[PDB]
RNA sequence: UGCCUGGCGGCCGUAGCGCGGUGGUCCCACCUGACCCCAUGCCGAACUCAGAAGUGAAACGCCGUAGCGCCGAUGGUAGUGUGGGGUCUCCCCAUGCGAGAGUAGGGAACUGCCAGGCAU
RNA sequence: CCUCCUAAAGAGUAACGGAGGAGCACGAAGGUUGGCUAAUCCUGGUCGGACAUCAGGAGGUUAGUGCAAUGGCAUAAGCCA
RNA sequence: GCCCGGAUAGCUCAGUCGGUAGAGCAGGGGAUUGAAAAUCCCCGUGUCCUUGGUUCGAUUCCGAGUCCGGGCAC
RNA sequence: CGCGGGGUGGAGCAGCCUGGUAGCUCGUCGGGCUCAUAACCCGAAGAUCGUCGGUUCAAAUCCGGCCCCCGCAACCA
RNA sequence: AGGGCUACACACGUGCUACAAUGGCGCAUACAAAGAGAAGCGACCUCGCGAGAGCAAGCGGACCUCAUAAAGUGCGUCGUAGUCCGGAUUGGAGUCUGCAACUCGACUCCAUGAAGUCGGAAUCGCUAGUAAUCGUGGAUCAGAAUGCCACGGUGAAUACGU
């Protein structure tokens, strides 16, 4: 709800006024949020990636893709073509609704702030909050005494520098141990 | 947004204004602001003299008149 | 999980339940219940959210695992960076309260290793 | 008649790249919305459909700039045909052919077609 | 029996000359429509921080090619439906 | 490429005329001795190979094909 | 010359056939029994597969070079 | 005077506490012996979470004091989950004895909270007020006791036979 409505009126004027952009539309915008568990654990057992997707879906708000391996050699020699990761990808209303369940709920329910002290960005203006465990789930009876697994929160922006890019995000207010 | 990717999005959209009582808000959690150490220990606390917890009744100088007929 | 503080189970009694927080033991848990006006042997599932919040206001008053574990780290670290004898034993993984180091002490010297001959 | 924008070319780096400037109620991008036919191994990003305001920002067209890519003489040099010599593992002589590299210099494109706007 | 060199800028031509492979696979790994584009490194990244999955950038195929080498290919002869 | 004949406890075999899952030895525990070698004990496992079919029900009874082992073929 | 086999924990042997897997008996070290040693019992440790490279996602293993050990061969007038 | 014997890679003997439900936790409740004490032990009193504090009676030993006997009994509670088991560790605050508790004290409390699911080979003590188990006192001793020395509570298996 409120995030895209807030970005529209406030974050576009704020960034325009602080950075004096050449034309208003050149304010940085929010480009897709991709989430992603990655493997978690356990290639071999080959059940758990299908359980990982069914956990991830609830807080994604869409089915996970189930990414499979490229040529691979890391913590095991995965070869190529095995199932491995998870992957989501959001934009528009789905992302703006998501970005409100982040920030409002999920971040204040992380106890020690592994989710954000100081954290730094890519080479241009994209960022990646690797959350440690389990956040919140839809209506009721959230906990089923599961098997942990955090996830990458890779949020993306159209922005030209990481110094500029953190004026964005911060205009929606960003963490209390930051 | 194909039809069969089943979000729970009616529930996830629903119940949307949550209180400070109901689910804490983002108006709670910066409140204990900073991580605080004070290195001016006891005995740096202006205490150059010390005394125990309690027993503070009847304080005067009496030089060991405590035995009952020794 | 996130009941009063972030670390609590259900169907435990309220004296037991808060113990799992870190910074509230058996004595503080009793005293937190006394403070809140709550009976001890109540199932923690039984309490409603405004009662649970009343516990949560007192639970926040002390110290809890995000704040505690940073504090006890900072206390130890101040000794290790200072380099006093206390801190040196704390650095070295041998006993710091002066215990007999000749025979026992396999809490600090851990799981056994061979003679490495 | 000219200037500018778009499609299909011809030739296919002197045509490229960099760097800077610059253009938007023709037009083109981006653009918003996704209702609906349509569509995603999740994702309206892509594809597709329906369209107002917005912006020239990114893309791209245009201009300037030689930093780089690139073209490049003449002469000499190598090599070789044929015929001849000798100190013959190789080189000379006759005369036909004659590079590659490198130097001067050129260099930021020329041009046909139909299509729209603006000025004349 | 195949590929490269010797092989002399058309034919490719010997030597117990130099160097490598094949004796099959495939019912899709064939047909056709439709879409898409590589190795590698960096930077950010919840434990593979030497190497999974992710996102961003540079690069511009340095990759791919059922299997050898040579030729080949982006309109793809590659990869997917 | 035929006719044969087998495919189970881990093994060989087999209670298995269709009404119904075993002997011999293999690994663990208990019970005794200069631990042992060695007694005695209680569990050891199968949709009888994959598919057809007779039937009140049948693996085997009647059948088609894969693999092993034995003959004649070429 | 030439051809083929071999190079494993301190010892002797196994695994080596397009491959991911370290096993046995001795010896060793710690504990035990014994007056004490022997033996006997229990536990543990020990090989980055001669060496260098190559192919491979992965190599002790397959491939190539060198050193080292063995078997056979090095004639015919 | 300060340091040391009280270190640590590790190996061993001896003992404690434990791994739980015959129990741990809570609250209420029962009945001992033996001993020490004028360098000492110290009620009652009011204060302290408590260790302790101060104020102060008393005692020369059947008198006063150390000294609330514990396990047991009552009732509630927990549910085989390394836990309401276990408490090792370490932080922090605190008390006392003493010149001083850093090396090198004891104890209180708050918090935290490991190994541990009854132990391989081996192996020891005991015949009945015994073993097992529960507490109490004392010597030394300013201050350090799981040790040693003693006291009493509850109280067993079985010994055919050589």
């Amino acid at each position: 709800a409120k995030l895209h409505d807030y970005y529209k009126d406030e974050v576009v004027k704020k960034l325009m006024t602080e950075f004096n952009y050449n034309s208003v539309m050149q304010v940085p915008r929010v480009e897709k949020i991709t989430l992603n568990m990655g493997v978690g654990e356990a290639i071999a057992d080959k059940k758990l990636l299908d359980n990982a997707a069914a956990d991830l879906a609830a807080i994604s708000g869409q089915k996970p893709l189930i990414t499979k391996a490229r040529k691979s050699v890391a913590g095991f020699k995965i070869r190529q073509g095995y199932p491995i990761g998870c992957k989501v990808t959001l934009r528009g209303e789905r992302m703006w609704e998501f970005f409100e369940r982040l920030i409002t709920i999920a971040v204040p329910r992380i106890r020690d702030f592994r989710g954000l002290s100081a954290k730094s960005f890519d080479g241009r203006g994209n960022y990646s909050m690797g959350v440690r465990e389990q956040i919140i789930f839809p209506e009721i009876d959230y906990d089923k005494v599961d098997r942990v697994r955090g996830l990458d929160i890779t949020i993306t922006t159209t922005a030209k520098s990481d110094e500029e890019g953190r004026a964005l995000l911060a205009a929606f207010d960003f963490p209390f141990r930051k | 947004m194909k039809k069969d990717i089943h979000p729970k999005y009616e529930e996830i959209t629903a119940s949307c204004s949550c209180g400070n009582v109901m689910k804490i808000r983002s108006t709670v959690g910066h409140d204990l602001n900073l991580d605080v150490c004070s290195k001016c220990h006891p005995f740096f606390t202006g205490k150059q003299r010390d005394v125990a917890t309690g027993g503070r009744v009847d304080r005067f100088n009496k030089r060991f008149n405590i035995p009952g007929s020794k | 999980a996130r009941i009063a503080g972030i670390n609590i189970p259900d169907h435990k009694h309220a004296v037991i339940a808060l113990t799992s927080i870190y910074g509230v033991g058996k004595t503080r848990s009793k005293a937190i219940l006394a403070a809140a006006g709550i009976a001890e042997d109540v199932k923690i599932s039984e309490l409603s959210e405004g009662q649970i919040d009343t516990l949560r206001d007192e639970v926040a008053k002390f110290v809890v695992e995000g704040d505690l574990r940073r504090e006890i780290s900072m206390s130890i670290k101040r000794l290790m960076d200072l380099g006093c004898y206390r801190g040196l034993r704390h650095r070295r993984g041998l006993p710091v309260r002066g215990q007999r180091t000749k025979t026992n002490a396999r809490t600090r010297k851990g799981p056994r290793k061979p003679i490495k001959k």
